[PDB]
């Protein structure tokens, strides 16, 4: 389940595992520390539906 | 690209750093002119410093690194410091530390507890350490904890003399620069900046006559006088010799 | 395998244990060099005293 | 009260003469020993940590030059000196005579 902390260990091992996923969905990590500096970085994992690894 | 960056400069009240004011725009670090090269190197090696912390952790010695700016009153230090934070996207915790309102402990405190990716400034080092008040007690807190990481620190005096060379030392002031009157080159580029495209050659022939008519000439001297004549370049040039 | 430990000093104000600053990294062991033996001899105790309850 | 569990404590002193033997027993300070001045090989590890990867050789003269010039080196100043000279190995050692 989504509750369990192993859903995105999961999806982070199947998206290093499979790296042609064609279908994926996107996890953007933003935090604006203090004076203003952006950091930006795109996760991607697998997209709902059907995936065969 | 829709978003634009600020400074925050931090006070300290108390024994917690505080954000004083609100976010400021960022100064062009082009637009504070120091020497012909003071820039670039300070730039360089606060770049070296930054970007190697695997050399100072592998070896096992405190990420810490100090420069010492020292020269006459008005030759843009505050400003270059401002600069130069804001150019590297960090914040300025700036400390008088002329003020007998810190004592060693305090002052320990505050540079322990400042503020991640931030630059701790201590202007008017010369007159405590002349002199709560202490000049040991300064330099006892500056090698204590080098708070998370990397922490630059940044000291401004009117002059050198009335401190030690045991300020001057690897873990403490690392990279003692001198900035002065302005020279030529200064001048040129001042006149270029502050007036946007005119004659290169109006712009030496100003920067001689005002070597000519004065020696210690000082940055903020010639700010002041070209707001006299603010979007008047010639007669700023006619004017050099009144000055 | 993507988080780095961080070794969190405590000082003590008034009769309590605070958090002084912030975690800091983790300081080699290799980094320090006490002698020919001594800190595998420390390590070594410590570690029959910890795994040993 | 020994804490909730494993209370390792942890204490250091410039010198044992000023404490007392009642300090040393079981139930109080367990395991006591002592750091000193560096060692040829403490000496020889440092010069391999601090610059990475030089003729050993090189960091064997390194460490008998300091032995000669200094008996009661510590290694506070040993790091001290390399600073002076950080990423500069071959001005290090012919710079030991100077200290
Ligand atoms: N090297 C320089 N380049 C550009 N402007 C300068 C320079 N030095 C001083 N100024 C200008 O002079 C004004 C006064 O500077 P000041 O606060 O005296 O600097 P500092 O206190 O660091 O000497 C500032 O508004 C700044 O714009």
């Amino acid at each position: 389940p989504a509750r369990d902390r192993s859903y995105a260990w999961l999806l982070s091992w199947l998206t290093r595992h499979s790296t042609r996923t064609q279908h994926l969905s996107v996890e953007t990590s933003y935090l604006q520390h203090e004076s203003g500096r952006i950091s930006t970085k795109f996760e991607f994992i697998p997209s709902p539906g059907n995936h065969f690894i | 690209q829709q978003e634009e960056g600020k400074t925050v400069m931090y006070t300290a009240v108390g024994s917690e750093w505080r954000t004083f004011g609100y976010p400021r725009r960022r100064r062009p670090l082009d637009s504070v002119v120091l020497q012909q090269g003071l820039a670039d190197r300070i730039v360089k090696d606060i770049r070296e410093f930054i970007d190697n912390p695997k050399w100072y952790i592998d070896r096992g010695i405190p990420y810490r690194r100090g420069y010492l700016l020292y020269g006459p009153p008005g030759c843009g230090k505050s400003s270059f410091i401002t600069a130069l934070a804001g150019e590297l996207e960090h914040s300025i915790c700036l400390l008088s530390l002329t003020d007998s309102s810190l004592s060693d402990d305090r002052l320990n405190h505050l540079l322990s507890v400042a503020p991640q990716q931030s630059l701790v400034l201590l202007e008017d080092v010369d007159a405590a350490f002349l002199s709560r008040l202490t000049f040991s007690g300064l330099l006892n807190a500056l090698d204590g904890v080098a708070s998370t990481e990397a922490r630059i620190v940044f000291m401004t005096t009117n002059y050198i003399d009335r401190l030690d060379p045991a300020l001057i030392r690897p873990g403490r002031v690392d990279l003692k620069e001198y900035v002065g009157y302005c020279s030529h080159w200064q001048l040129t580029q001042m006149f270029q900046r502050f007036y946007p495209g005119q004659a290169p050659s109006l712009a030496e022939n100003f920067a001689e006559h005002v070597l000519k008519a004065t020696s210690e000439i000082s940055p903020a001297q010639v700010q002041g006088y070209f707001m006299l004549y603010k979007n008047d370049p010639m007669g700023a040039v006619h004017n050099i010799e009144s000055l």
